[PDB]
């Protein structure tokens, strides 16, 4: 997956505009509800899957930080995520779940931007989350 | 399966789809063409692929009207979509993989246009679109 | 749907599967683990992932025996797989995407072991595996 | 997609062992039968889809030559296929069809090698065809 220069600029602008932890928490709640099987390794949540629930807020903080590291250097994401990728395999995460979160994240972006989230913007966001999913899946052996 | 709660959610949505068939249809198709360029190959007669384009608008309305009608046949979905399933699987030969791609774009069109789109509603819609995709893929072989 | 010709092909294959359940099951699983490493996450108790491994052999036999039994319930597949569908969708939480991945590996196991595997037979088997995957994904949400 | 050094050596060895045009023709017949929708742009075949049919033999000659160009320089496949990729979009080919041919090719390799087509070999072949599908889809806009 490769992002064009204008696509990189679009994603950098979005990260400057949205509340990092909160939009990620909303995306997480959405993935847990729409695709229930993604809650497999989250029994510690005790059935509390709302964006404002403490457990979801804590995981959202972890995910948003990593997303920021990806956005700070979009050209070396795979290199920078090698250890994080290996860690996910150790934890036991199914790589398909990464693609599902990308889909719920795009719905949250749509709810935030509404009409300004036109086809071009949508395509840029889709590609970014594909790059992230690919980087996170690369160190699985 | 679609629960009694899901069906009511879907029926209410069908009414909104019918009312906004052309605009929502054009938007959903524009997203499909932008994120997945290979889908443009099935519409070689088109003079453009933007939501603004008249041919995109006409096909979008037809697709959305067919989707709205289906929301009133939730108890008998297989028999209701049989004719469309035959058309796609025997004459059009659209690769079945595209039905799922389109579903993910339609969800974003709804998120951009609906006043509210909570995870629960999103789940009901996704289940409906999954059934429609399955039925439309039933007569390929 | 499965034609009368397809059903006879599937029933005959079910007999061969039953006779070679352990070996074919172990081979199919070994292929799944090698091509798609993320699937190993669901078997964290395993001491190995080769076809030679005893745990792989035991699970392989169970899976193949369940598949062989299904070939004798082609007219009533939904009700027959209901119990397994519940187990996977409510307790195991295996991402549904993996059912299709496994199907593609099983086809190769058959090609390696069967004396002949013509395109017509291949088509009948693929349609059967597609139905099984659909039924096993029916109780996730 | 990236192939390791030993994987590159495996694919080079296979191309030295198999009959290029014939195994490709068999893979084509298999894709046309198992996944019927792939015959969309092949009406010129007149319903004659067998490996030994003149039309299939002619297309197999085109495909095998391109595969050879990919194998001669596995590290620059995407660069070398840019024009061929753009050409496929012009022709109107759905990129998903590329993945389906990869699957039928692996079945033909399984039929040729039988027991020697172990999980490692299978994984190497799978990755190669993924690289090819990706290279062929890269210049779609
Ligand atoms: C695509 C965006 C994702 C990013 C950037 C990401 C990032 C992270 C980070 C930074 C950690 C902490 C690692 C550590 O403890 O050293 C983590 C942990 C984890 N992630 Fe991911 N992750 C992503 C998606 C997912 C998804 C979709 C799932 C599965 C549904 C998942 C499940 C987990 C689990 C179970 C843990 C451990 C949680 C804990 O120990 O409390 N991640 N992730
Ligand atoms: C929600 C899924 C879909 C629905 C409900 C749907 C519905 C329809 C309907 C109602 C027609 C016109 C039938 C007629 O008047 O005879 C049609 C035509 C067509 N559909 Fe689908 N379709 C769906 C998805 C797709 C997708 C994903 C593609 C391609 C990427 C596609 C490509 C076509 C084409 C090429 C035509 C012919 C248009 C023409 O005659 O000008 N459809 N579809
Ligand atoms: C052709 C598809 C499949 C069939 C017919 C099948 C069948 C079964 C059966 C019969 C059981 C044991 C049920 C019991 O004794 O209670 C089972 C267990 C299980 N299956 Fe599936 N399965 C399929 C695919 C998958 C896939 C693709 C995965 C994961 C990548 C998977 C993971 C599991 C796990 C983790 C268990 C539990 C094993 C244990 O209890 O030790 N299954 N499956
Ligand atoms: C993945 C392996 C593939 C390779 C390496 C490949 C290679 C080629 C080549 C070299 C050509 C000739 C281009 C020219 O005329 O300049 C061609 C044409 C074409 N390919 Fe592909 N192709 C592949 C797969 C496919 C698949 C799976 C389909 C669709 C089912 C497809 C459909 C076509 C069609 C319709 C033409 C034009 C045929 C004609 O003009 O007679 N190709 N391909």
């Amino acid at each position: 997956v490769k992002l064009s220069e204008d696509q990189e600029h679009y994603i950098k602008g979005v990260w400057k505009d949205v509340d990092h932890k909160q939009i990620t928490a909303k995306a997480l709640e959405r993935v847990f509800v729409v695709y229930p099987w993604t809650t497999r390794l989250f029994s510690k949540l005790q059935g509390l899957f709302s964006a404002n629930d403490i457990g979801v807020q804590q995981h959202a903080d972890k995910v948003q930080r990593a997303l920021g590291e990806a956005i700070d250097d979009l050209k070396k994401v795979e290199i920078n995520f090698q250890n994080l990728s290996g860690k996910h395999q150790e934890i036991g995460v199914d790589t398909q779940n990464f693609k599902l979160l990308g889909q719920t994240f795009m719905v949250e972006l749509a709810l935030h931007y509404k009409k300004t989230f036109r086809p071009k913007e949508h395509a840029a966001a889709y590609k970014f989350f594909r790059l992230v999913a690919e980087a996170l899946s690369s160190n699985y052996h | 399966v679609l629960s009694s709660q899901n069906k009511k959610a879907i029926e209410e949505l069908g009414n909104l789809i019918k009312a906004n068939a052309e605009a929502w249809g054009a938007d959903a198709l524009a997203r499909l063409f932008e994120l997945h360029p290979q889908t443009k190959t099935y519409f070689s007669k088109f003079s453009g692929f933007e939501a603004c384009n008249e041919q995109v608008k006409k096909h979008g309305k037809r697709v959305m009207n067919a989707l709205a009608d289906a929301t009133h046949h939730l108890d008998n979905l297989h028999l209701h979509l049989e004719d469309l399933a035959r058309k796609h699987g025997e004459n059009l030969l659209v690769d079945p993989h595209n039905f799922h791609l389109f579903a993910d774009c339609i969800v974003v069109t709804l998120a951009v246009n609906l006043q509210a789109f909570t995870p629960v509603t999103h789940c009901a819609v996704d289940k409906f679109l999954e059934l429609v995709a399955y039925e439309l893929s039933s007569c390929y072989r």
